[PDB]
Parts: structure tokens; sequence; C-alpha cells
């Protein structure tokens, strides 16, 4: 006997892959504003960021 | 004979006179109570990210 094959496919794959550490990066827009009687230079304010 | 007596940074008649800070307590401005702060941290909840 003989025998020839001839075969040919084709795939396709999708990934994703994620980080449970960092799973996102978050910005914040924000804006400063002056009530009081003088001036502030070089304003550098400290900010907490809270979910729950 | 001790220009500090209390031995923190302020010389007894700037205690006693309230020439120092205007936020120190009002205890002590005697020479004998040490102007000093007593400060510590607590903690009030702790977060875990898995890696």
């Amino acid at each position: 006997s003989t025998a020839v094959q001839d075969s040919n496919g084709e795939s396709w794959n999708t990934g994703l892959s994620i980080n449970k550490g960092e799973s996102a990066y978050i910005n914040a827009n924000v804006r400063y504003y002056n009530t009081g009687t003088a001036p502030m230079y070089k304003v550098t304010p400290t900010t907490n960021l809270v979910l729950d | 004979l001790e220009s500090n007596t209390a031995g923190d940074p302020y010389t007894d008649y700037e205690k006693a006179s309230g020439s120092f800070d205007k936020a120190i307590k009002t205890e002590a401005r005697d020479p004998l109570v040490a102007a000093y702060p007593i400060v510590g941290v607590g903690m009030e909840k702790l977060i875990i990210s898995t890696n």
C-alpha cells in the first residue's frame, strides 16, 4: 500500500492576563482654592483617596 | 545655676514669660514642667493586596 495525506489548519487564540495587586491606575483631576486673607506660594497639599 | 531648668529647648525666662511658641500649653510655662511632645501612632485598619 501507499498513502499520501495533505493537511492544513489554522488557529486563533485570544488571551487576557490580570494582576490582582495592581489591577488599575487612578487619576484624579483636582483644583485648589484660597478662602483666606493672604496668598500662598508654592502650594503643596496632601490628600487622602478613600473608597469605603 | 541652670539656664534651662527642665532641660528643654527653652530657658527659664522664655518659659516663665511665655515668650516661646504660643501653642505650648500653659502648664509648660513654669520652669519645672518640660515643654515636651508625646507623639504616638495608632492603626485603624490593614488592607492586603494579593500579588
